[PDB]
């Protein structure tokens, strides 16, 4: 759905009915949704600086397209209760966002209008700035947490060759109180396992007899260990690397397993317990961000409608929703309607004969 | 895109703005006159008082 | 440009060149020019062709009331000698070239119309010298 | 947002363009405002396309009188141009003779 903000001189006292749903001037003959817009009560302040005010207002608007669409991108990336294509019903502080758009009410309570327009605009600017700073810091922290969890689950994965043996090797496999030996977990596949058990003596002198022991199984090969004097370890490694045997002088360490698994489970659970607050904070702050968004948009509408008609602030605004593929017909009929206001030229293009702004979800 | 009457009316609009500028400047200078009157009174009265105290 | 087998010639030409160099340095001065300006002697002095003099010491010509320039202005309407008039015209042109406010002071004195009278002098080369001075006067004008 | 009057003054006798030599007429249209930032924008755009913002019409008529005097000095300068072209003619003839 895509909406169209239109504002008019509002000369007639009854023109509001024409703005809302009057069937004579309705859009696409009662097939396009048209609603009135609650015009905020706003000051003027000045007009000399107002050109610059509108300028930097537009630049701030661009920048906040940036920040709020990044907020949308992140809340979509959370992928818990809200995703790109599912669970996309986005709530403007409790109700459907279109319900808040069609029931727009200026934020009189938070931002009184006795204050000049400039100071209110910078108030909103720095409020958005601190919203953005909080988003950056907190989302970076959550990116760090997610990266930590990803590294944890990555190091908790892999074959025997590419991962420390958690649920495979134990204490009894390695030599205990060893005075001269060292147990090397020389993995041997079944392609040449008889080879290993037959010429492990050829691979090295001064070796433990009957050391042909096999611990566990995996899909690439079979884990097995050899107990060997130091020179025997050198020779066995030297003549087994060529024999397509994985060499590994692993040291049994229950801590290497228990630590990693404990951090994995604790970080996952704490990440979820903190991601609850993430989604609450994110959806809330984005709802108020969109509230202030439509407020600054209404402020723009006011400024441009005013300068369009000079000093007096008399105008009537209205939401709209043209039918797809009926757009151009609406363009030309509204051109016919509004070209009599100026009667000369209001090549209408961007600056329409009506004060216009665009929004799309 | 304006005839003579319409551009004249826009000039009169800018003029209602200039008169508004004059009015807001007038009330602001009246306000600052209030505060400057107050501070002048405070300092001058207190200095006279202090001279009278030491003379006492 | 010609190399000779007698080294005495090369030493002598080097000596000639350097001593004529500091000869021009000796003739490069401002107080002798002012003494001649008071006396009205306006020859083809080396200082008159000295690019250095006009580039730097033109600030010196900004005297108190510009008396030397004023004397030149008087020499324009009293002295009819072509040579001194040409020298004075070139000097004024260079002075305005290096000091536009001095040109403004001259225009206060009305010297532009005086040199305009002098463009019609019987000595044609003096007409051209005054033309060069006027051409120098036309920057920002 | 043009919201101001316009002063018009069309002068014929096409004169060569200041920067290209186009023997082109003059047709002057004046539009100006009183907002300082609007003034920055208009002068930026006008210098971007085409403009001559050196002067500034104001109250002083003595400026107009001294400017007509400057037109008099411009005429005298044109006479100087006649003298200079005579000079280059005679010197180039002297050179080309031999």
């Amino acid at each position: 759905t895509e909406f169209w903000l239109i504002s008019a001189p509002g000369e007639k006292t009854c023109q509001q009915t024409w703005e809302k749903l009057h069937a004579a001037t309705t859009k696409n003959n009662n097939l396009a949704v048209s609603s009135k817009f609650n015009i905020p009560d706003l000051k003027v302040g000045t007009l000399d600086v107002l050109v610059g005010l509108s300028d930097e207002l537009a630049k701030l608007d661009a920048f906040v397209e940036g920040v709020v669409k990044k907020v949308a991108q992140y809340m979509a990336d959370v992928l818990e209760d809200s995703k790109d294509k599912v669970q996309e019903n986005l709530l403007a502080s409790g109700v459907d966002l279109v319900t808040y758009i069609t029931r727009f009410q200026w934020d009189m309570a938070k931002y009184p209008i006795k204050q000049s327009l400039k100071n209110i605009s910078e108030i909103i600017a720095k409020g958005v700035t601190q919203i953005d700073n909080d988003l950056k810091s907190r989302a970076s922290a959550y990116n760090n947490l997610k990266g930590n969890l990803q590294n944890l689950e990555r190091k908790n994965a892999g074959s025997l060759l590419t991962r420390s043996l958690a649920e495979i090797v134990k204490k009894d496999d390695f030599v205990l109180d060893s005075e001269y030996l060292v147990t090397l977990l020389v993995v041997v596949p079944k392609l040449n396992h008889n080879d290993w058990i037959k010429q492990y003596e050829t691979l090295a002198e001064m070796v433990v007899p009957r050391s042909s022991n096999v611990l566990s199984e995996d899909q690439d090969s079979y884990l097995c260990n050899v107990t060997l004097f130091r020179k025997a370890v050198d020779d066995f490694r030297h003549k087994a690397r060529e024999n397509k045997f994985i060499v590994r002088d692993f040291q049994y360490n229950e801590e290497e397993m228990k630590a990693d698994k404990e951090e994995m489970t604790r970080l996952s659970t704490d990440k979820k317990k903190q991601f609850g607050p993430l989604v609450r904070w994110l959806k809330v702050n984005f709802s108020e961000a969109f509230i202030a968004w439509i407020h600054i948009k209404a402020l723009r509408v006011f400024v441009e409608s005013v300068l369009r008609y000079g000093l007096p602030v008399n105008f009537q605004a209205m939401l709209l929703q043209p039918n797809k593929k009926s757009v151009k017909k609406l363009r030309e009929v509204l051109h016919e309607l509004y070209k009599h206001l100026d009667s000369s030229a209001a090549s209408q293009q961007e600056y329409y004969p009506y004060v216009y702004y665009k929004i799309d979800c | 895109a304006l005839s003579d009457a319409d551009v004249q009316k826009q000039i009169k609009h800018m003029m209602a703005f200039i008169e508004q500028e004059a009015n807001e400047k007038a009330e602001e200078i009246d306000a600052k006159a209030e505060e400057e009157f107050n501070i002048e009174k405070g300092r001058l009265v207190q200095t006279q008082r202090l001279k009278i105290m030491e003379y006492y | 440009q010609q190399k000779y087998d007698d080294e005495d010639i090369s030493e002598d030409i080097k000596f000639l060149l350097e001593k004529l160099g500091e000869s021009v340095q000796d003739l490069s001065s401002f107080d002798e020019y002012s003494s001649e300006l008071k006396s009205g002697r306006l020859e083809w002095s080396p200082v008159h062709k000295s690019e250095k003099f006009w580039r730097e010491n033109a600030v010196r010509l900004n005297e108190k009331n510009y008396e030397l320039l004023k004397i030149l202005t008087k020499l324009l309407e009293v002295s009819d000698d072509p040579q001194v008039l040409a020298v004075a015209a070139h000097d004024v042109g260079e002075y305005v070239r290096h000091y536009p406010r001095g040109k403004r002071v001259i225009e206060q004195l009305g010297g532009k119309q005086l040199v305009m009278n002098h463009m019609h002098h019987e000595d044609q080369q003096v007409r051209y010298n005054a033309l060069l001075a006027v051409q120098k006067l036309m920057v920002h004008n | 947002r043009g919201n101001v009057f316009l002063r018009q003054a069309e002068i014929e006798n096409p004169l060569e363009d200041p920067v290209t030599g186009d023997y082109v007429h003059k047709s002057v249209f004046i539009i100006f405002f009183q907002g300082d930032q609007l003034k920055n924008r208009v002068k930026k755009i006008c210098e971007g396309f085409r403009a001559s913002l050196y002067p500034c019409p104001e109250t002083p008529q003595e400026r107009k009188e001294m400017a007509s005097g400057v037109n008099t000095r411009i005429d005298d300068l044109q006479m100087v141009l006649n003298q200079t072209e005579d000079h280059r003619q005679r010197v180039l003839q002297a050179a080309a003779k031999n």
